[PDB]
């Protein structure tokens, strides 16, 4: 309903696999729920 | 289950702070000594008369 809250979780998969020896891959997950405003149109929307 | 994943309003902890560093190498050592000084000259024999 109206004003809930709603789980979206999502999956990622790499073709390669991290190097075994180097750190972690660090990744930052841009969302825009599809409701609200236009969503960022470039990579510094998504980055803000 | 009762509260769902929704309802987690923790905070996530940080993560692991780094390994600390190995220990030195073993110091050097002391410069060993030096031979004994070497003995003076020998008087020569009485002189003449
Ligand atoms: O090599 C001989 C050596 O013996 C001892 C002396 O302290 C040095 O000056 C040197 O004469
Ligand atoms: C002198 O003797 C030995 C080696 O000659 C020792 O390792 C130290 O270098 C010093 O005491
Ligand atoms: C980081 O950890 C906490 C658990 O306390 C929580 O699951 C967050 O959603 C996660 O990002
Ligand atoms: C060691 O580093 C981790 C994160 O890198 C964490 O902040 C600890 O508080 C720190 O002591
Ligand atoms: C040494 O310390 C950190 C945590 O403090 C981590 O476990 C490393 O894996 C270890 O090498
Ligand atoms: C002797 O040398 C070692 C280095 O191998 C150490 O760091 C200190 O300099 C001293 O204990
Ligand atoms: C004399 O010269 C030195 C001392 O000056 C040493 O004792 C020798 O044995 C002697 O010949
Ligand atoms: C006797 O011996 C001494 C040593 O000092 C010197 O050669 C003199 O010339 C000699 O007479
Ligand atoms: O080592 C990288 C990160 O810190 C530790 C874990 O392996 C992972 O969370």
């Amino acid at each position: 309903p109206v004003d809930t809250a709603t789980l979206w979780t999502y999956n990622i998969i790499r073709s390669v696999p991290v190097p075994a020896g180097g750190p972690s891959l660090p990744i930052l997950c841009s969302f825009w729920d599809g409701k609200t405003g236009a969503a960022p149109t470039t990579d510094a929307g998504w980055a803000a | 289950l009762s509260k769902p994943k929704t309802a987690r309003t923790e905070q996530s902890p940080p993560p692991p702070s780094p390994s600390p560093p190995p220990p030195p190498p073993p110091s050097p050592r002391p410069p060993s000594p030096n031979p004994p000084s070497p003995r003076p000259p020998s008087p020569a024999p009485p002189s003449p008369n």
